[PDB]
């Protein structure tokens, strides 16, 4: 297991997508011309996973930009790495989706998908072992939504038997206050419970509620969002570009993490929490597993962990993390599902990110993500009991009885998190 | 038949064929299929100016369609907040009640528009309104974990 | 003489694998190259040592070994080590993608596309022998790989070898090394399709052997580096009956008749004293009766349960070094009078001694302090089924929900073949209670 394949998808996809490409680099010593200036063999070991080798020493992004809204290639060419990028890797359409998920799915969007097919084939025939894809995008949109889900269900066909995970940002109205929004999500969580194998649910309430209430930032803008998501970004990607005890990879990832098929939405967390701009093992461990340092708006103690894989980046001792994350397991017992013994796995890297000694990156398969779950469908329930924009998705050819059909499946998702939290060992 | 052609025109927002419409004898108070009138729908459709044309011209500021939905309601759920006041001042029940037991505070609530929360609690929105399932605007400020719409309830 | 083969398949079997073959190199003489100056006749002999090792025409002393991975990294790290050109490169052989912590995939889809592989290089070692007597398979219970193509392959080497014997060196998982949540599964799985098809089987618990590393090597916090070295100085003790001249344990064939009174319970305790850190090396020399006594103390055991509560069917006590028979004599006479030790009324309550006088080699790097005289006791107890009893209640939590399930079904696996392992599980539990 060695290569992923990079899409990132409309206008949100895009931006978390750049600023991944942007924080990974700095990490692996990849200047934004596609050329290595590091100082530790260790950034090179496993950068296959992410970058093709091509002539000349350059190390070029496995990654496929797409996008409706052809004004979003500019603004990706405009950025620090905006350069780095393939040419022919930028698939765009000629006018936007509108937020509307009919479109993205069925019409505009369906129109391009052979087109963003045809370069995935090729990223995909220069892999010697392609271990799966990763895909950036929104839920509240049109393209990353529609399309996205669109993209993934056809990748799904092609490539049956390879991985393939999401990075999907969550809506909220403090963030984007579009009514139309909760109708997008519900259809793609849909579409995203039966076609990916795991999910990194990254809510923009939960982002919004950092930035000002942790941060104390008063305004906060896609900036300071996009700052937390590149951190998570980072951290949970950690243990697939360095070296580490295991040899780790997205299939392992996913059969240890996931116990039942439809339960594979991951909340992340991160730990400390900083602004652009501007800690102890015990420290660490406890912030980490805080409330306050989820990227999903949920309570972790209103639930219960069935998984948790906690990556430890810098320099600490090994038998200091093993106590302290077996001290917060015992003292924090009834968080836990107790049918699945030793459910919390840790890791340590050497290679702290930009600008900090120590950094501690938490993903949890917890029975509280229903809370997220719970806020979008009363939302998409308050919407569809009074039609209300309801034409703009079935004159674009979709079927009254897919919303139905969405919001039925997302109440059985949440069910389901409910019976295994209630759910004892005897 | 000029009452369909005039929801359909407060629907797109046509202004001139709103007035022109009234002019020949056009029932103001005219509905579709679900009891929609032309007040209902260019208050869904964020049409301000049509709003107050109609209210200028013996729109029932309380029509309710056949889910008890008055245009307060969906002015409070899509998120107008300028439509919600002009409502408000031409007489609009702050605490209608529709088919789901929800009043508009509730919607605006569900949806997160503290702004027009804000502007029916200092209009007499009622705090201890049930929906259906028994919970009141708090409740769901509770139970979604909004702090922002917990302390503006609390005011 | 009658050759072993050796097969060490995933990442624990070919790790405990590399540090065997150079333990094994040190103890008979030969150099990483495969050069032995002691070994006077060139291109061939019948010598004790040539059941593990064949010889060229140019005096390369050549493992009898097969190393097998489904994914590179671990074999690429014998390929490029001290001991690289010691054995046959064609013996080393990967696949591309591994089986995920997934027993399915290592039996089921991936182990299928290099099974024919690995038994057509397995037979070319075979023809090589005069009088192959069996295969020492290494692997862990836990791995996707050391579970499912283990199975697999022991399978499919009952049909091609029916009449030779087929021993395990096995690692039963720890959470403290755990690599991961489905580990109980897949070594439920593993033990229940290769139970009728291997004759004796070591267990190696990764927490005892983790326990003796921080307790009497004062380690903090052991690695795999540290667990190995150990690993490998038990099982060469094990092995050195095969290796050496000897009167105990001298051909596969005999550890069954000494080990195991019934075919399904084939799982002797391995116990071995005594373990001292290389840090301490102008300790005192331990005496025969010391190192004896030091076998019935629960906390040297390659297994974590306890004697005490268990019935013997056999005991072997190999030795290694100063060791004067009359010495072990004296020492068993008073060992036997200790409550603590009881026969089952159908077995002779003896215990088989053996003597080697060479005293154990260390290896440089080692944790170990070099000892005048050491030994191993292997013996047939009912106090193993705490073991089963632990694994079978992990099995049972996550079964009992079905969780994870799901990826072992959409593998080619069928639900019941987890119902069927745990049954025959609760059969294996019972057949040592009706022992004692
Ligand atoms: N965190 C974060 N959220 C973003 C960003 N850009 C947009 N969003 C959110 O994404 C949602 C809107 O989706 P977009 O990605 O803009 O839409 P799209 O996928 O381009 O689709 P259409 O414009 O309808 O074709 C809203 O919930 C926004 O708050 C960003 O840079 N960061
Ligand atoms: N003693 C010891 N145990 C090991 C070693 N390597 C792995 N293990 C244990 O073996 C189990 C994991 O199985 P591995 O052997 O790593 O897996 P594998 O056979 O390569 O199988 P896959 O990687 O799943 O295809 C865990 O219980 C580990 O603690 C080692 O070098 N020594
Ligand atoms: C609860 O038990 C388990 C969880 C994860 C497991 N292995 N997969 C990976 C683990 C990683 O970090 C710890 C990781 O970083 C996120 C990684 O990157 C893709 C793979 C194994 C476990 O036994
Ligand atoms: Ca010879
Ligand atoms: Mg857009
Ligand atoms: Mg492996």
């Amino acid at each position: 297991m060695r290569e992923i394949v990079h899409i990132q998808a409309g206008q949100c996809g895009n931006q978390i997508g750049a600023k991944f490409w942007e924080v990974i680099s700095d990490e692996h010593g990849i200047d934004p011309t596609g050329s290595y200036h590091g100082d530790s063999d260790l950034q090179l070991e496993r950068i296959n996973v992410y970058y093709n080798e091509a002539t000349g020493n350059k190390y070029v992004p496995r990654a496929i930009l797409v996008d409706l809204e052809p004004g979003t290639m500019d603004s990706v060419r405009s950025g620090p790495f905006g350069q780095i990028f393939r040419p022919d890797n930028f698939v765009f359409g000629q006018s936007g989706a509108g937020n509307n998920w009919a479109k993205g799915h069925y019409t505009e969007g369906a129109e391009l998908v052979d087109s963003v097919l045809d370069v995935v084939r090729k990223e995909s025939e220069s892999c010697d072992c392609l271990q799966g894809f990763q895909l950036t995008h929104s839920l509240g949109g049109g393209t990353g939504s529609g399309m996205g889900t669109l993209l993934i269900s056809k990748i799904r066909e092609e490539y049956p038997d390879r991985i393939m995970n999401t990075f999907s940002v969550m809506p909220s109205p403090k963030v984007s206050d579009t009514v139309v929004e909760p109708y997008n999500a519900t259809l793609s969580v849909h579409q995203l419970v039966e076609n990916t194998d795991e999910t990194y649910c990254i809510d923009n309430e939960a982002l919004y509620d950092i930035c000002f209430r942790t941060l104390k930032l008063t305004t906060p803008t896609y900036g300071d969002l996009n700052h937390l998501v590149s951190a998570t970004m980072s951290g949970v990607t950690t243990c697939l570009r360095f070296p580490g005890q295991l040899n780790a990879d997205l299939r392992k990832l996913a059969v240890n993490m996931v116990p039942f098929p439809r339960l594979h939405f991951f909340m992340p967390g991160f730990a400390p929490l900083t602004s652009r701009g501007s800690l102890t093992v015990p420290e660490l461990t406890q912030q980490m597993f805080d409330s306050k340092n989820m990227m999903a708006a949920c309570d972790p103690r209103h639930g219960r962990y069935l998984t948790v894989a906690a990556i430890f980046r810098g320099r600490m001792s090994m038998k200091e993390v093993d106590e302290q994350m077996l001290n917060v397991q015992n003292k924090n017992s009834s968080y836990f599902v107790e049918w699945i013994p030793n459910n919390v796995k840790t890791a340590v890297c050497d290679i702290p990110p930009r600008g900090l000694k120590m950094s501690a990156t938490f993903i949890g398969n917890s029975t509280a993500i229903q809370e997220l779950f719970k806020r979008i469908s009363e939302q998409f329930t308050a919407m569809f009991r009074r039609k209300a924009f309801l034409h703009w998705y079935t004159g674009e050819g979709m079927d009254e009885m897919e919303f139905t059909e969405a919001e039925s499946n997302m109440n059985d998702l949440v069910s389901e998190y409910q019976q295994y939290q209630d759910a004892t060992a005897d | 038949d000029l009452g369909k052609k005039l929801l359909e025109a407060a629907r797109a927002g046509q202004d001139d064929e709103v007035r022109i419409l009234m002019a020949n004898g056009a029932d103001v108070n005219a509905t579709d299929a679900s009891g929609l009138t032309p007040l209902h729908l260019a208050a869904t459709y964020g049409h301000l100016e049509i709003v107050e044309v109609l209210l200028k011209h013996g729109a029932d500021v309380n029509a309710i369609d056949i889910m008890g939905s008055t245009p307060l309601h969906l002015a409070a759920l899509i998120g107008h907040l300028e439509i919600v006041e002009v409502l408000l001042k031409h007489g609009a029940d702050v605490n209608a009640v529709d088919t789901w037991g929800d009043t508009p505070l509730h919607l605006a609530a569900i949806m997160g528009h503290l702004e027009i929360v804000e502007v029916l609690l200092k209009h007499g929105a009622d705090v201890n309104a049930q929906d259906k399932f028994g919970k009141t605007a708090f409740d769901i400020s509770i139970d979604n974990g909004n702090e922002d719409l917990a302390e503006i309830l609390q005011k | 003489m009658r050759e072993c083969i050796s097969i060490h398949v995933g990442q624990a079997g070919v790790q405990i694998g590399n540090a065997c073959w150079e333990l094994y190199c040190l103890e008979h003489g030969i150099q990483p190259d495969g050069q032995m100056p002691s070994d006077k006749t060139i291109g061939g002999g019948d010598d004790s040592f040539n059941t593990f090792f064949s010889e060229t025409g140019a005096g390369k002393h050549v493992p009898r070994a097969v190393f097998v991975d489904l994914e590179p990294t671990v074999i690429d790290e014998v390929r490029t080590g001290t001991y690289r050109q010691l054995f046959h490169p064609e013996q080393l052989i990967t696949g591309k993608e591994d089986a995920a912590n997934n027993y399915a995939r290592g039996h089921y889809t991936i182990g299928k596309e290099i099974i024919d592989l690995v038994l057509d290089r397995i037979r070319k070692l075979a023809d090589q022998c005069t009088g192959l007597q069996g295969f020492l398979v290494f692997h862990s219970f836990g791995g996707g790989t050391g579970s499912g193509f283990t199975s697999l392959l022991m399978e499919r080497l009952s049909v091609d070898y029916g009449k030779k014997s087929k021993l395990e060196f096995s690692i039963y998982p720890a959470p403290q090394v755990s690599t991961a949540v489905v580990e109980p599964y897949n070594s439920i799985l593993t033990t229940h399709t290769t139970l009728e098809h291997s004759d004796c089987a070591f267990m190696v618990d990764n927490e005892a052997i983790y326990d003796i590393c921080r307790r009497n090597l004062d380690i903090e916090r052991p690695t795999y580096t540290n667990l190995n070295r150990l690993i490998s100085q038990i099982v060469s003790s094990i092995t050195a009956s095969l290796r050496f001249d000897g009167a105990l344990n001298v051909d596969l064939t005999e550890f069954q008749t000494n080990l195991v009174p019934y075919p399904r319970i084939h799982f002797p305790l391995a116990t071995y004293a005594p373990v001292i850190s290389a840090e301490k090396a102008y300790h005192e020399q331990l005496s025969v009766a010391e190192i004896t006594n030091a076998c019935f103390e629960p906390a040297n055991q390659m297994v974590k349960c306890d004697p005490r509560h268990g019935k013997y069917m056999a005991c072997c006590l190999l030795y290694r070094g100063d060791v004067v028979p009359k010495d072990v004599n004296a020492a068993i006479a008073t060992i036997k009078t200790k409550r603590s030790i009881q026969f089952v009324d159908w077995c002779p309550t003896g215990f088989k001694v053996g003597i080697n006088y060479q005293p154990p080699t260390v290896v440089p790097g080692g944790d170990l302090a070099k000892v005048q005289r050491a030994v191993c006791m292997l013996s047939n107890t009912t106090a193993i089924a705490e073991a089963w009893a632990r694994l079978d209640h992990k099995f049972d939590l996550m079964y009992a929900k079905r969780a994870f399930v799901h990826w072992y079904v959409g593998e080619g696996m069928e639900e019941g073949e987890f119902s069927e392992a745990r049954e025959d599980m609760a059969a294996l539990e019972k057949d040592y209670e009706e022992v004692g």
